[PDB]
This record gives C-alpha cells, sequence and structure tokens, in this order.
C-alpha cells in the first residue's frame, strides 16, 4: 500500500518558505535549570513556528512575575537603547535588535505597544517576555495604551491568540500586561513614558504612588500616561493653557509646552521621552527648553512602514557616553496574513456558495411557467495620506 | 420505450419533470447530454469563476457531459430537503478537483486561484494556503479530509445559502 504523496508534491510555488507543522516542546526551549533558549525559539518564530501552549503560558506567567515586583516607576541608568512602539512587527523587532545591539551586552528600555495591528504580536510577546526573563536587570518594558483589554479585544490581538493558541493564553497576557511597569526615570534626567503628561500629575511621586495592577480606567493619572499626546502646535501655541481635551484620542489630554516646561523645572528634568505617535523619521525632537537648550520632548517610534502602508523609518534612541545618537532602520519582509487571521475556506466559502448558487439559479431560469404549461474575489479590507486613513484607529474604543 | 433511468435525489416526480424540461431547452443539439458550451451559452454563466468546477463535480461519470441523471443529482444537492452536510460536501468537492477525497495543497491554492485573480500575489496565496493546511490538519498527512474541513467551516451556516427552488 503506497504512503500519501509527499506534504508539498502538488504545491504550487514551491520556493516559499513552509512553516514548521511541529509546536516546539518544553524540552526544547527550557535547559537543565528551567532557563528558555532565546536562539531556538527566535530561530521557531521567525519561520512562523509556534510553542505548546503550557510553554506559552509558562513564558508569560514567569515574565508577569518578574515584572509584577518592578516598582511602577522603575529607574535605569545610561547607557541604554530606548525604543517605541513595536506594533506586532515582529520581523521589524528583529532588525531593530540587529541595530540596536544583542541583550546580551546591551540594556534596553521598550515604550510600550508590543501588540495589535501588525499580525505577529504573539511572538513579539513571546520574545520580549523571554528576554525579560533573561535579562531581568539590563531590558526593561513599560505598558502602552495597547496593554490592555479594552484595545485587544477592539483590535487584533485577542483573535490572535485564540487562532494560534488559546483564550487562556490571552488571559494569561491580560494579567502579565496588568503588571508592566507605567513608567522609568532614565539617569535621573528623563521622564521615560509610552503616552505623557496628565493635569492630575505634577511630581514623580504622583506616578510612583499609582496602583498599576488593573485595566487603565477611561480617565484619570494612569490613563492619561498611556494616552495623552503633545498639542499639534507645541512649542507654538496661541492659547497658553496647558492640557486641553484629546480630540484624536475622544479621551486623555493635549499637553502643551508650558506644561512640559512646568513639570520639567518642577521634577529636575532634562526632557521627556515617549512614543505613541507614527513618525515620518521614526522619531522627533520638539522645541528646546530656553534654559538648557535641550529639546523638552522626543517622540520615539520604532515601527517601520507602519501597518504596510506608512513608510516611515523607524528609530531606537541610544544614549552612550552622554551622547543620545537616534538610529533609523528600514521595514523588513514578512510573510502575508488574511485580516483578522481568517483562514482560505472561512475567506473563500461565502464566495463559492454564493457563485454557484447563481449559476443554478441561472441554469433553472432557463424555463419560466413553461413547465406549468479579478474574477470578481477580492481580501477584506504617503504618510499624511495613511495616517488621516487610520485616524479612527488612533481613538479609543467606544466602552 | 427506453429503459427507465435511475438516480437518488430529493425530488418528487413532479419536481423532475419540470427539471426534465429544463434539461431538454438547455440540451440544444438534443443529445441527451450537456455540453460544457451549452452552459456556456448562458450569458449570465460567462463571467462566473466556478461553472467549469460545477460541471465537473455534476460529471460523476466523467465523460465532460452532464446527462439528465448527473443534472438531477447535481441539482438535488441544493434542494429546501437536503441536509447541512450535503451542502457541505458539495462544497468540499469544489476544492476537491481531483476528487480522491482530500483537499490537497496545490488544489487549494489553484481553486482560490480562479477566484482571486490577480488580487494577490502567487507568493502572498501560497502562504494563507500553507497555514490554512497547517491549522487545519488534524493528521499531519498534508491535506484536509471532509471532516477537517466541516470542523473548520461547519459554523458558518453557509449551507442556509446553497438552496434553490425548482
Ligand atoms: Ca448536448
Ligand atoms: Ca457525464
Ligand atoms: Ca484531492
Ligand atoms: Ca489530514
Ligand atoms: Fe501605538
Ligand atoms: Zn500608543
Amino acid at each position: 500500500p503506497p504512503p500519501p504523496p509527499p506534504p508539498g508534491a502538488d504545491r504550487v510555488v514551491k520556493a516559499v518558505p513552509f512553516p514548521p507543522t511541529h509546536r516546539l516542546t518544553s524540552e526544547e526551549v527550557f535547559d537543565l535549570d528551567g532557563i528558555p533558549r532565546v536562539d531556538v525559539l527566535k530561530n521557531h518564530l521567525v519561520k512562523e513556528g509556534r510553542v505548546d501552549e503550557e510553554i506559552a503560558l509558562r513564558i508569560i506567567n514567569e515574565g508577569a512575575a518578574i515584572l509584577r515586583r518592578e516598582k511602577t516607576m522603575i529607574e535605569v541608568e545610561a547607557p541604554i537603547t530606548v525604543c517605541g512602539d513595536i506594533h506586532g512587527q515582529f520581523f521589524d523587532l528583529m532588525k531593530l535588535f540587529e541595530v540596536g545591539g544583542s541583550p546580551a551586552n546591551t540594556r534596553y528600555l521598550f515604550l510600550g505597544d508590543y501588540v495589535d495591528r501588525g499580525y505577529f504580536s504573539i511572538e513579539c510577546v513571546l520574545y520580549l517576555w523571554v528576554l525579560k526573563i533573561l535579562y531581568p536587570s539590563t531590558l526593561f518594558l513599560l505598558r502602552g495604551n495597547h496593554e490592555c483589554r479594552h484595545l485587544t479585544e477592539y483590535f487584533t490581538f485577542k483573535q490572535e491568540c485564540k487562532i494560534k493558541y488559546s483564550e487562556r493564553v490571552y488571559e494569561a497576557c491580560m494579567e502579565a500586561f496588568d503588571s508592566l511597569p507605567l513608567a522609568a526615570l532614565l539617569n535621573q534626567q528623563f521622564l521615560c513614558v509610552h503616552g505623557g503628561l496628565s493635569p492630575e500629575i505634577h511630581t514623580l511621586d504622583d506616578i510612583r504612588r499609582l496602583d498599576r495592577f488593573k485595566e487603565p480606567p477611561a480617565f484619570g493619572p494612569m490613563c492619561d500616561l498611556l494616552w495623552s499626546d503633545p498639542s499639534e502646535d507645541f512649542g507654538n501655541e496661541k492659547s497658553q493653557e496647558h492640557f486641553s481635551h484629546n480630540t484624536v484620542r475622544g479621551c486623555s489630554y493635549f499637553y502643551n509646552y508650558p506644561a512640559v516646561c512646568e513639570f520639567l523645572q518642577n521634577n529636575n528634568l532634562l526632557s521627556i521621552i515617549r512614543a505613541h505617535e507614527a513618525q515620518d523619521a521614526g522619531y522627533r525632537m520638539y522645541r528646546k527648553s530656553q534654559t538648557t537648550g535641550f529639546p523638552s520632548l522626543i517622540t520615539i517610534f520604532s515601527a517601520p512602514n507602519y501597518l504596510d502602508v506608512y513608510n516611515n523609518k523607524a528609530a531606537v534612541l541610544k544614549y552612550e557616553n552622554n551622547v543620545m545618537n537616534i538610529r533609523q532602520f528600514n521595514c523588513s519582509p514578512h510573510p502575508y496574513w488574511l485580516p483578522n487571521f481568517m483562514d482560505v475556506f472561512t475567506w473563500s466559502l461565502p464566495f463559492v456558495g454564493e457563485k454557484v448558487t447563481e449559476m443554478l439559479v441561472n441554469v433553472l431560469s432557463i424555463c419560466s411557467d413553461d413547465e406549468l404549461m479579478a474574477r470578481v474575489f477580492s481580501v477584506l479590507r504617503s504618510f499624511e495620506e495613511a495616517k488621516g486613513l487610520d485616524r479612527i484607529n488612533e481613538r479609543m474604543p467606544p466602552r | 420505450a427506453s429503459y427507465p433511468l435511475e438516480m437518488c435525489s430529493h425530488f418528487d416526480a413532479d419536481e423532475i419533470k419540470r427539471l426534465g424540461k429544463r434539461f431538454k431547452k438547455l440540451d440544444l443539439d438534443n443529445s441527451g447530454s450537456l455540453s460544457v458550451e451549452e452552459f456556456m451559452s448562458l450569458p449570465e454563466l460567462q463571467q462566473n469563476p466556478l461553472v467549469q468546477r460545477v460541471i465537473d463535480i455534476f460529471d460523476t461519470d466523467g465523460n465532460g457531459e452532464v446527462d439528465f441523471k448527473e443534472f438531477i443529482e447535481g441539482v438535488s444537492q441544493f434542494s429546501v430537503k437536503g441536509d447541512k452536510e450535503q451542502k457541505l460536501r458539495f462544497a468540499f468537492r469544489i476544492y476537491d478537483m481531483d476528487k480522491d477525497g482530500y483537499i490537497s495543497n496545490g488544489e487549494l491554492f489553484q481553486v482560490l486561484k480562479m477566484m482571486v485573480g490577480n488580487n494577490l500575489k502567487d507568493t502572498q496565496l501560497q502562504q494563507i494556503v500553507d497555514k490554512t493546511i497547517i491549522n487545519a490538519d488534524k493528521d499531519g498527512d498534508g491535506r484536509i479530509s471532509f471532516e477537517e474541513f466541516c470542523a473548520v467551516v461547519g459554523g458558518l451556516d453557509i449551507h442556509k445559502k446553497m438552496v434553490v427552488d425548482v
């Protein structure tokens, strides 16, 4: 009795790499001491491999336990590499580490938003969590506004978990995200946070005080840290009003230059380093303080060709030997997925059903009471153009 | 006085008679069989990318045409009296080109290609085909059985659309 034909016998585009069929097991991922093998994991994930569910859970839970015991404003010193939004762009994350340096000898601070928008969010989480497990005192993760139940349920991260893993893995990620610190004080000179300032936050002690172990509420200091933006006219404002309602996000605030100046001066800080907004150049240096001649605010953005349409550079910020040097990098190829992770059966079946039925209806309509006598199937979907088109997805989802 | 035709279908005598009338009118040269060219002489079918797939499925004896028995049993798959599994199996058969009972990688690609055209790059299409198979293949032979097909799509209720009046 002849065996089945070899799996890829009639495969049409043979040069396309085929993903592993087997999930990585615990024996493969964890050494004798219970320590994960980051290179084994990385190589598997780059090929679009998956891990056994218990391994995903183990990685997420251990990372969560380490994160949970950190302060809500951690303190980190230079030298360091500071990174902004990643947004599930795992293959760009790989490039980021090649540019920034290996975590085995390089200190890192990530400002949040590991998930959503990109379709490799879970891979980003597993890999960063493993790095956190291996280098708990040199690699640091902050919370972004997407690390929460509200946004991941509205965007695709919850569905991503359901499809690639399970709801158990999603629920584990939700607890892990609740444990992420909200801010970092870098070298006693820079406040690092995902979004920015709050009218209710005037000192570092206002941040240190926060109960971070929860879904971010719709308003208040925790919300603002994750959600706020500099005003569109930051540094050149008409009104001198410190804060105004953030019309872009649908919640939280715009903060202006006077608000930033006051905060820096009251806290003996040099600048605020944040993320949260896409930049064509991968970063933005805002208006310099009159006093110091140093940029009062910095935005860092680490997701190149964001949404595969922005065509923007990404950047990380390297702070070493008293120099802040911005390293830019471009996007990298990544594998294709259909919107919301749907398989091709789910995708094509409604069309098949519709077209075969239509054919038969037409065929049977050849008589009408005489008896009484391209190919029309598609997918499901400039910097300033991409921005305006994606404006609703920067706003907080209803309820 | 020819020999009776034998068939299996959901249709009563009146419905079979009405379908007989449609058959005759479709059979242009009156050969008792239905050629591809006779199907294609209906303008409304000319831009439908699944026509040949449907004809292949109807043509159970494989002589490239649809006789009256095959016509009746084909249309019966779309009877209001037909069950979920029946409609789903017909759908499965759209993808299962060589009729061996298993959707393969190459077939899933080709049939999708018929529908998608150039809306995706070949590389893109191969990648989503690859992942669909991996995710749905429960016994690891690289191809999709009818049981594995249903586990994926049985919740979609597309069967409720696959229905015609006769
Ligand atoms: Ca004929
Ligand atoms: Ca035939
Ligand atoms: Ca087959
Ligand atoms: Ca199988
Ligand atoms: Fe973001
Ligand atoms: Zn953000």
